[PDB]
C-alpha cells in the first residue's frame, strides 16, 4: 500500500540522500489539487451501485452467450459472483485514486486475475469488455458539472482513465 | 453469503489417522490450563509468537502488552489469543502489504491451521471470503471453522499436526513472497544507469539543423 | 507503512466496505496538515550539514569518555567518527522522511523496529541518541504551526529509544 | 458505532500504541468538517415536517397501485399510511444523525444492518425508499459545501438498499 | 468506544426526538475548543516515557518497601509490570482526552483494576498514589506555554485532572 | 522454574506418559552434577562480602564517569552507591541459586526475564553489570569441579546482557 | 512445577537472603539419597500396568453396584474411562516422587478432580478408595529386596505414602 | 526416535534458546550410564541363540493348546514355528537396540506403535509374548546394576502390551 | 533426530541383526571422549552472544554493501533478521555437536536455507561467509586451554569444523 508521497520516499531511500527541493514543489502541488481528489472519489462510491448495474445490462446484452444456458455466467450462484466482484473493480479503482498510485491497485485486483481464470475457465475476453464498458460512465459521472464549483480536472481525470486501462490490459 | 467454491481435498498427513504414539520430534503442544504458575506462562506466550509471526518476527516492538497481560488474567482463551496477533495492524503491515490474496489464504492454513493447503483450488475457495469480509472477517471465518475448533480444541497453540517426513513451515515459506521481491529488484536504485537519467533528458531542449548538399 | 490515508484504507478494507465518509474525512486531514509540513521538512534539508554536525560534537561534550575509552563500539577510533556521523545522518532522514509521508509510518518501519532489538547486541546506550536528538530539538530554529510538528516526531523517536 | 475520532482509537487499540499524529490528524479532519455539517443537518431539522410529506406522497404517485392494492405491507389502509410516515420520519433521524456524528457509524448501526434481512421477510420492496429518499435528495434545499456533504448519507443509504 | 458526540445521539436515540437546537450549538462549541484538544494530547504523548519514569521515583523513594525484597515490585520481572504498566493508565487516559468521554477509559482500564488486585495480591494503595503522581505532572505538562500561542486551557485542563481523579478514585 | 528433574516432568506430561528411562537419565545427570556444584556454591557463600565489594570498585575504576555525573541512574550521591552494592549484591544470589538449583531456572525467572526491558527505561547501561561480572569470573577463587560448572552461569548471565 | 532444589529456592528468594549453611547441608543430604530415588521411581512403571488392572478387580469386586447397570463404571466407554485414569494418578504421583514436592502433583491432578466430579455423577467413594488400593500395592512392591542391595528407606517410603494420601483425601 | 541427549535437545529447539546447564546434565546422565548399559548389552548379543530358543519352548509349556489348535495365527505347522522364532528374534534386537541407545526410542518407533493394533486383527494374544519376555526376565544371568539396566526394558515392553 | 547411538540402532535395524562386538567396541570409545564432548559444547553456549556480534562485524567490513541503503540486510528488522538468525546456525550446530550426528542438523537448518532465499533476495554466498567467520572462531574459542585440564581433541574438533562445513556448503 503506497501513496503518491510514499513512493516519492522508497524512491528517495534507496539513494538515501533526502528529498530535492524540486521533488517538494512537486508534492506541494498535490496538496493543491487534492481537494479534487475528494471531488472524484466521493462522486463514484455514490453512484457505485447504479453503474454496477448498468455496466452488467450492457454487458449481458451485447454477449448474449453468458446468461443463456450452458454461459460461465448462466445460474444464479455464479452470476452473483460476476455482478457483486464488479464492484471488486471498483472497489480497488477507488482506493488507487483517493490513494494516487497504482500499488495497492496491482498487488490485490491485478496480481492474480489473469491467474485465476485458466482453472475457472471465466473467460478473459468478457472481462475486459465489462471493466472498459465502467470506465466511460466513471469518467462522464465524474466530469459534468450540477451544484458544484467549475474547476478543470482533465489531467487527473486522465489517471482514473489510466487506472481502468491498467486494470482491463492486466487480464484479457 | 455465498457458499463457498467446491474444492477437491488431496492425501494429506494429517486428514487420515496414523499410529504414532507420540514421536520425539512431535511439538510440545501446549495448553494454558496447566500452567499455575508465573513461570509457564512465559514460555507458553513465546511458542505462539514463534509460530503465527516466526521467529525472526519475534521482536519486542512488535509484540502486544494488552495481550500478554490477559493471558496471565485467563481472561482471554487462547483460541481468542491468537485473532489478537492474526488482527493486529503490526502484523497487518508485516504479510499484507507485501503477500496477494493467494499467498495469504496460502500462509493463513500453515500458520494458523497448522496444516498445509490441500490443492490450488481451495486457496481460489477461500479468496473471494477474504476479499469481501476483509483480512478479519477471513481469519474470523478460519478460526471459527469446525476443523480448526474440534482438532486445536478450545486451548491449544498452533501447530503442524503430521511431518513424519515434512518441512516446518517457517523455514518452508517465506512471511513474503516472490512476487513482492522482484519489486525490490526493480526499486533497487542501480547506479550509474541511463534510465535514471531518461526524466530529465526530456526536459532539456534541443534543436538540430541539418543541411543536404 | 502507516499513513493516515492508508490508515484510512486498510480500516475500511478488513470491514470490506466502500469508502465512506469516515475514511474520507481522514484525508483532508492529512491534506492541509502538509502545508505546515513540507516547509517544516524544508527547514531541515536545508540545514543538512549543520544539525549532523551539531548533534554529533554535543554528544562528545555530554558524554566525554565516549571519545576516549578504547572499543569498537566508541568512538576513539576515526572509523568511529565515520560511523558516528552516518548514524545521526542517517536519524534526520528518517525525521525528513516521516515528515513528507504524515505520520510514523517510516519511523516504523526503518528505524525503531528492532532498535531496541539492536542496542542490546552491540552495547549502544541509547542516551547517547537521546542528548543527540535533543540537540535537533533545540537547534532546529524551525518557527510556528510547522515548527511543532517537526518537534512531536523527534519526540516519538526519544520515547522510542526509552 | 464507526465515527473518524473512534476509527483512530480502535486503530491505535489494536497496535497497543500511544495517538501518534498518524491518529491525530484524523481528528482535526473531523472538526472543520463538522462547520459544514452542522448547519447541513440544520437544514433539515428545520425543515422536518416538510420532507416526509413530500416524500411521502412521492411514493404513492410514484407507485400508484401502493395505495389500491389489498394488504398489511401496503398502504391501502390508514395504519399503513400512519405506518407510512413513520418510515421516511425515521430514515431523516439517522441521516441527521450520521451527519451530526460526521460519520456512517449511525447508518451502520441503526438503519443498514439487517435492512435488507427484514424487507425479505415483509415484502417491502427497497425500490419503494430508494425513490423517497431521492425526492429528500432534490427538495431538501440545502446549498453550499455543507449541503454536498449531506448529499453524500442520502446516496449512502441508496447504495446500502441496493 | 463512546464520543462527545455519541454520548449526545445515544442519549438522543433513547427519547427518540430529533437533535434540539442548543444540543447542536454546544456541540458547535466542541468544535471550536477541538483544536485546544489536539493541543493537550499531542503534549503528553510526547512526553509519555518522561513521565513514567519520573513518576515511578517519586513512587519508590516515599514507599521504599516496595523494590526492597518481600515487596510485591521487588524483582526486576513483577517490576517491570508496574512500571511498563503505568502507560497503560496513560494509554487510556489519552485516549479519553481525545474522546472527550470516559466511557473508553472504563470498560478497558476501570472495570476490573479493582477486581484483578485481590487474587494477586498487589496493594490498591500504592497504585492509587501512583496515578495521583502522574496528574500533577500531566496537567503541569499541558499547562507552561513556550512556544505555543497564547490560549486559555482552563476548561480542558480540568476533564484531564477529572480523568486521573476517575482513574484514582475507582481502584484504591 | 526450569530445572533437568522437572525438564524430564515436564516432557513427559505433555505426552502423557510414565516417567520412562528416557527421562529418568536425566535424573542422575543432575545428581552427581550437585557435588562439583553444591562446593561450588561454597565458595561464592563464604566469600559474599569479598567479591560485592570487588565488583563495585571494579566498576567504578571501568567507567570513572559513573562517579561524577549528576544523576539518579548514577552513583553520584550516596543512595546510588548503596543501589549500586545491592544491585551486584542481587546478582550472587541467583547464581547461588542457579549453581544449587543446577539450571538456568532462577537465572530464568528472577534476573533476565525482562532485564533488556527494564534498562532501556531506566537508562542502566547493561555493560556496566558485564564488568561487574568479569571481575567475579577472574577472582571467585574457584578452580576445576565446581568452578567451572559456576563458571558457565556468570556467562550465561553475561549473554543475556548481550 | 517444583523441586526439593526449587522449593529452598523461591523460599529463599522471598527473605531475599543467601542461602544458608544448613540448607545446603540438608540438600546433600537429598543427594545421597538421590539413587534410592530412582530405585523407588523406576520399580513403579515397571509395575505400573500390573497394578492398574490388580486395583481395578479389588474395587469392582468389593462395590459390585458400578459393575451393575446403572452403575457409573457401567458401559464399555465410561469403563475405560476409570481405568485409563487410574495411571493419570499413578503418572501424577510418580512425577511427584521423582521430584521429590507435591507442587506438580498438586496444580494437575489435585486441583480440579474434587471439581470435576458434581458436574459428572462420578461417586467419591469409588475414587477415594481406589487410590487407597493402589497405595498398599505400591509401597509393597518398592518394599520387598529381591536382587538389589539392601538399604533404609523407610524415610523415603513414607513420603509415597503421604503422596497417595494426599490424593486420596483431597477428593473424597 | 527418544534419547535423552536429544530430548534435551528436542526441549531447547522449541524454546528457541542455547544448550544451557539445564540440557546439558542431561547428556552426562546418559554417558555414564552407558557403561552399566553396554556390557549389558553385551550380556544379551552373547547369549542370543540360547534366549530365543529358551523364551519359544517357554510358550509352548505355557499354552500347550497352541501347538495343537489349527490356524496360521498359531504355531501348529513348521512355518508357524519358523515365524515363532523369527518374532522373539526381533524382540531382542530392540531390547539389545533401546539398552545401546539408552532410552525407549526404538522401543517406542519400532515395537509399540501399532502393536496393540495389529494384534486385534491377526488375533495373536499378547499374554503370549508377556510370557516369552518373562522367560528372558529370568533367564538372563545379568547381575549387578548392568542387570537393572536390562530388566526395565523387558518390564517397559509387558506394560506396553498390557 | 539421531544419535551417533542410534545411528548405529537403525543401521543395526535395517540388516536385522544382533549389535556385533566392534560397534560396541566403538560405542565404547565415545563414552570415554563424552566428557570431552560436554566441555565443548558448553564452552560455545557461554560464548554465544560474543561469537554472534565478531563475526557480524566482520562480515559487515568486508561486504559493506549490505548495510549501505538497498542492501538486503540494510533496514533495522532485516538486520535483526540477519543477526539473530546467526544464532540459529549455532543453536543447530551445538546440537549436532552434542548429538554427534549431523541428522538434527540437516532436517531443521540445512533442508530449506538453500531454499528460501531465491524468494527472499537474500545473498547466499554472503550468508555462506558469515558462517565460514564463525568457524574459525569457535574452533579458536574451544581450542585454548585456560583452567581446564590438558587433553588431546583434534579428533573431535574436526567435527566441530566439519558441521559448520556442513552448514556452509549447503547453502552457498
Ligand atoms: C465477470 C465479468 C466474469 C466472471 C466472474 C466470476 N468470477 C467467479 C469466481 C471467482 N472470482 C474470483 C475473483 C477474485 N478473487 C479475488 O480475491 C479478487 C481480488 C480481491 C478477485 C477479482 C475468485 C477467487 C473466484 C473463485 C470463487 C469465489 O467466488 O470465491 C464466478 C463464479 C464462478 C463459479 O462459481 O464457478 C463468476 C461468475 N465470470 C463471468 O462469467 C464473467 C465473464
Ligand atoms: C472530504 C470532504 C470534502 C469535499 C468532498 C470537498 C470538496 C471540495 N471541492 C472543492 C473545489 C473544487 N472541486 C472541483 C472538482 C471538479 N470540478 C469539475 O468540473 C471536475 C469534473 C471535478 C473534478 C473531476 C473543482 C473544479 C473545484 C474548484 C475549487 C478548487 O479548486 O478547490 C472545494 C473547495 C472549497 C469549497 O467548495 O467550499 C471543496 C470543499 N472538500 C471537503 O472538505
Ligand atoms: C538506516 C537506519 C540505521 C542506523 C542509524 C543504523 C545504525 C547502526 N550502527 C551500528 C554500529 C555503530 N554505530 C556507531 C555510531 C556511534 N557510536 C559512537 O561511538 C558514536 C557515539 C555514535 C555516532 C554518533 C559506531 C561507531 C558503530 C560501530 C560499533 C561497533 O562496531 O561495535 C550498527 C550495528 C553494526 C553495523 O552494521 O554497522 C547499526 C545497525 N542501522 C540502521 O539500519
Ligand atoms: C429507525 C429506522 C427504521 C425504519 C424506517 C423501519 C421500517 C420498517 N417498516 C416496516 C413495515 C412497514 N413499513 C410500511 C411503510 C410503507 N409501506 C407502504 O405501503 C408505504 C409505501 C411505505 C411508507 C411510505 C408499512 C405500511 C409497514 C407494515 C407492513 C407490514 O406489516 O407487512 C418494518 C417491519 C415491521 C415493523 O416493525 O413495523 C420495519 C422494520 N424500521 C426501522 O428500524
Ligand atoms: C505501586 C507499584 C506497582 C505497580 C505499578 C504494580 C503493577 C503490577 N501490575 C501487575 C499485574 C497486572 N496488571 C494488569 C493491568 C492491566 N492489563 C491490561 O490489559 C489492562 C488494560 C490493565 C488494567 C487497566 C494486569 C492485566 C495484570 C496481570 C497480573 C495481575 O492480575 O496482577 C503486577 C503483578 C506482579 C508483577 O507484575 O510482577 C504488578 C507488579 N505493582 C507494584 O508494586
Ligand atoms: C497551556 C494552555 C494552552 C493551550 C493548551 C493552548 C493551545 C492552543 N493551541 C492553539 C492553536 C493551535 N494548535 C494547533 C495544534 C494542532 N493542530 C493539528 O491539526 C495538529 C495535529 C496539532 C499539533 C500536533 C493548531 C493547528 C493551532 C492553530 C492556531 C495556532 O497556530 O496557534 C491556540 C491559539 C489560540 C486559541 O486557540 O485560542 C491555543 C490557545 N493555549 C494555551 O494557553
Ligand atoms: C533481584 C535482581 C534485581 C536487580 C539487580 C535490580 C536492579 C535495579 N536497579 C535499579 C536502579 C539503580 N541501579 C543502580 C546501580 C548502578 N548504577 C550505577 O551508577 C552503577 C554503575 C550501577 C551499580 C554498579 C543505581 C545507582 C540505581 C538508582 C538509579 C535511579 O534511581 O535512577 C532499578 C530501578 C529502580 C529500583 O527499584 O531501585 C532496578 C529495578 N532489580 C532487580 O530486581
Ligand atoms: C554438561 C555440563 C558439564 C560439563 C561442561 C562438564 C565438563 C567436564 N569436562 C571434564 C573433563 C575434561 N574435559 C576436557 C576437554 C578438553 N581438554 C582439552 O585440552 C581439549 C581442547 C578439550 C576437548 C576438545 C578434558 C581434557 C578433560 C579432562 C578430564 C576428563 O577426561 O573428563 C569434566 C570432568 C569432571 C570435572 O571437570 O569436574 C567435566 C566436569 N561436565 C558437566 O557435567
Ligand atoms: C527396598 C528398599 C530399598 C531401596 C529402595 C534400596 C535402594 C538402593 N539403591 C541402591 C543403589 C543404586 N540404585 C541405582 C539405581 C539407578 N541409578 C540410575 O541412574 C538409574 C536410572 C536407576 C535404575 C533405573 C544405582 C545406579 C545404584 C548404585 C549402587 C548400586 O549398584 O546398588 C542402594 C545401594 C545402597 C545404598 O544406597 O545405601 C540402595 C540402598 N535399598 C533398599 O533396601
Ligand atoms: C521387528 C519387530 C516386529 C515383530 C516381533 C513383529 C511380529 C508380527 N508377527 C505377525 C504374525 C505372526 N506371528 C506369529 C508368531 C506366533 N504366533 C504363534 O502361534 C506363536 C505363539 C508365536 C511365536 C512364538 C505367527 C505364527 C504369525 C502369522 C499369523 C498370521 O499370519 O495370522 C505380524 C502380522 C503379520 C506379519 O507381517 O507377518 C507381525 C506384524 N512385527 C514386527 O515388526
Ligand atoms: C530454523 C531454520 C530457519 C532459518 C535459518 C530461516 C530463515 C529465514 N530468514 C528469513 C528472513 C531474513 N533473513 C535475513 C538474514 C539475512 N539477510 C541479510 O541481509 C543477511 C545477508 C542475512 C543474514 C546473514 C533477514 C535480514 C531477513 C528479513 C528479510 C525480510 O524481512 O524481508 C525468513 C523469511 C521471514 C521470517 O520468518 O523471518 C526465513 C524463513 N527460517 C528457518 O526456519
Amino acid at each position: 500500500t503506497l501513496d503518491v508521497f510514499t513512493k516519492v520516499v522508497s524512491q528517495a531511500d534507496s539513494r538515501g540522500e533526502f528529498l530535492s527541493n524540486e521533488q517538494l514543489d512537486a508534492l506541494a502541488n498535490v496538496v493543491k489539487e487534492g481537494n479534487k481528489r475528494l471531488d472524484v472519489v466521493n462522486r463514484i462510491t455514490s453512484n457505485a451501485s447504479a453503474i454496477v448495474t448498468n455496466a452488467a445490462r450492457a454487458l449481458f446484452e451485447e454477449q448474449p452467450q453468458l446468461i443463456a444456458p450452458g454461459g460461465n455466467a448462466y445460474t444464479n450462484r455464479r452470476m452473483a459472483a460476476c455482478l457483486r466482484d464488479m464492484e471488486i473493480i471498483l472497489r480497488y479503482v477507488t482506493y488507487a485514486i483517493l490513494a494516487g498510485d497504482a500499488s495497492v491497485l496491482d498487488d490485490r485486483c491485478l496480481n492474480g486475475l489473469r491467474e485465476t481464470y485458466q482453472a475457472l475457465g471465466t473467460p478473459g475476453s468478457s472481462v475486459a469488455v465489462g471493466v472498459q464498458k465502467m470506465k466511460d460512465a466513471a469518467v462522464g459521472i465524474a466530469n459534468d458539472p450540477n451544484g458544484i464549483t467549475k474547476g478543470d480536472c482533465s489531467q487527473l481525470i486522465s489517471e482514473v482513465a489510466s487506472y481502468f486501462d491498467r486494470a482491463a490490459a492486466a487480464v484479457g | 453469503s455465498i457458499p463457498l467454491l467446491e474444492y477437491k481435498p488431496s492425501s494429506q498427513n494429517q486428514r487420515v489417522p496414523g499410529y504414532e504414539v507420540p514421536n520425539e520430534d512431535t511439538p510440545r503442544i501446549y495448553r494454558i490450563e496447566d500452567a499455575a504458575y508465573d513461570s509457564e506462562l512465559k514460555e507458553l506466550i513465546w511458542a505462539t509468537y514463534r509460530q503465527v509471526f516466526s521467529e525472526h518476527v519475534i521482536l519486542k516492538f512488535f509484540r502486544q502488552g494488552n495481550l500478554e497481560s490477559q493471558l496471565k488474567n485467563r481472561a482471554i482463551s487462547v483460541r481468542d489469543f491468537v485473532r489478537g496477533l492474526a488482527k493486529s495492524e503490526a502484523f497487518k503491515t508485516l504479510v499484507i502489504k507485501s503477500n496477494s490474496n493467494y499467498r495469504l489464504v496460502e500462509l493463513a492454513l500453515k500458520r494458523l491451521l497448522g496444516r498445509a493447503p490441500y490443492n490450488k483450488d481451495e486457496e481460489i475457495a477461500w479468496s473471494i471470503k477474504i476479499a469481501t469480509n476483509g483480512w478479519d472477517g477471513f481469519v474470523d471465518a478460519l478460526l471459527d471453522s469446525e476443523e480448526y475448533q474440534s482438532n486445536f480444541g478450545e486451548n491449544i497453540v498452533p501447530y503442524q499436526r503430521r511431518r513424519y517426513k515434512d518441512r516446518p513451515f517457517n523455514l518452508v515459506t517465506p512471511r513474503y513472497g516472490n512476487y513482492w521481491r522482484d519489486k525490490l529488484e526493480s526499486e533497487r536504485y542501480i547506479e550509474g544507469d541511463i534510465k535514471n537519467f531518461l526524466e530529465l533528458a526530456k526536459s532539456i531542449e534541443i534543436k538540430t539543423v541539418t543541411f543536404t548538399p | 507503512v502507516k499513513t493516515p490515508i492508508t490508515e484510512a484504507i486498510a480500516a475500511a478494507d478488513t470491514q470490506g466496505r466502500f469508502l465512506g465518509n469516515t475514511e474520507l474525512q481522514s484525508a483532508r486531514g492529512r491534506y492541509e496538515r502538509a502545508a505546515a509540513s513540507l516547509e517544516a521538512a524544508r527547514g531541515l534539508t536545508s540545514n543538512a550539514q549543520r544539525l549532523i554536525d551539531g548533534a554529533t560534537q554535543a554528544v562528545y561534550q555530554k558524554f566525554p569518555y565516549t571519545t576516549q575509552t578504547p572499543g569498537p563500539q566508541f568512538a576513539a577510533d576515526s572509523r568511529g567518527k565515520s560511523k558516528c556521523a552516518r548514524d545521526v545522518g542517517h536519524y534526520l532522514r528518517i525525521i525528513t522522511y516521516s515528515l513528507v509521508a504524515g505520520g510514523t509510518g517510516p519511523l516504523d518501519e526503518y528505524l525503531i523496529a528492532g532498535l531496541a532489538e539492536i542496542n542490546s547486541t552491540f552495547d549502544l546506550s541509547p542516551s547517547w541518541y537521546v542528548e543527540a536528538l535533543k540537540h535537533i530539538k533545540a537547534n532546529h530554529g524551525l518557527s510556528g504551526q510547522a515548527a511543532n510538528e517537526a518537534n512531536t516526531y523527534i519526540d516519538y523517536a526519544i520515547n522510542a529509544l526509552s
